């Protein structure tokens, strides 16, 4: 009869759950943070030659 | 003037070698700073095949005999410019040896670009500079191709202002625009040094041998 009193427990496990979901998404956004910008300046530094010089 | 101008300018042109340039190197002295050697024959191209002597494995070997008449020419068309007072510029992107073609230019007296290449220097120079800026009357490329292996824009653009080139040209290099290419290595450290080495001592003699003359004439 949502009577939070006795589902304690999996009251606080949903609410640690939803922090560690916001924590992983935070460590997830600085980790993403070979990129495609670098990989694109190699691919700048190497291009390729479809024509004749 | 005319007297003068006949026998200090004119005079070196009646000698097949007026300033020894023969001497300052031999096809064994190439043949140590490894001159000879090209990139793959897959790298190679269609106007240097005839400076390839063959292809040892896969690699492209220069004919170091022909480098040795075209390092003739170039080196004394080099000493003659020098000489006469011409302003002669050395290009390299190869930022390896920028800085030491930079010192070279800096003791033998000439100028170096070894910078990237900013569009009009030499046909938009007249305003990039000043209208009566001088232009250099040669060119030495010491790497005729830019970072991303295609000519350096300075060789067309010389070309263009009729300023003639001496050049370095690998088995990778496209020597139609060169006016002296040299079939030579312009990778490898030992290499570019022996060219800097020699362009430094040929003009160096040039000079000097031009102010010998001039002094010769003017006691008298
Ligand atoms: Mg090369």
């Amino acid at each position: 009869e949502f009577r939070d009193d006795a589902c304690r427990k999996e009251i606080q496990g949903f609410l640690d759950c939803a922090a560690r979901a916001q924590e992983a998404r935070k460590m997830r956004s600085i980790q993403e943070t070979l990129l495609p910008n670098k990989l694109n300046k190699l691919l700048q530094r190497f291009p390729n030659k479809p024509y004749l010089s | 003037s005319t007297d003068f101008n006949d026998k200090i300018l004119n005079e070196p042109l009646k000698h097949s070698d007026f300033f020894n340039v023969k001497e300052l190197f031999s096809v064994r002295s190439l043949f140590d700073a490894r001159v000879h050697l090209g990139h793959k024959a897959g790298c190679r191209h269609r106007f240097m095949e005839p400076y390839i002597f063959g292809s040892r494995l896969d690699h492209d070997i220069i004919d170091l005999e022909q480098t040795a008449t075209h390092l003739q020419l170039a080196l004394n068309f080099t000493a003659h410019m020098a000489y006469r007072k011409g302003i002669i510029l050395f290009i390299s992107r190869n930022r390896q040896f920028s800085y030491l073609i930079e010192n070279m230019a800096r003791d033998c007296g000439e100028y170096a670009h070894t910078r990237y290449f900013r569009g009009g220097m030499l046909t938009n120079a007249r305003l990039l500079f000043g209208p009566t800026v001088r232009l250099p009357d040669l060119i030495i490329f010491l790497h005729t191709l830019n970072n991303i292996f295609e000519p350096h824009v300075a060789v067309r653009d010389a070309a263009k202002m009729n300023i003639p080139t001496v050049g370095i040209v690998d088995t990778n290099c496209n020597p139609c625009l060169i006016t002296y290419p040299v079939p030579g290595n312009d990778d490898s450290p030992l290499a570019v040094h022996l060219y800097c080495r020699l362009f430094q001592t040929a003009i160096t003699r040039a000079k000097e041998k031009r102010q010998q003359v001039e002094a010769l004439y003017r006691l008298q």
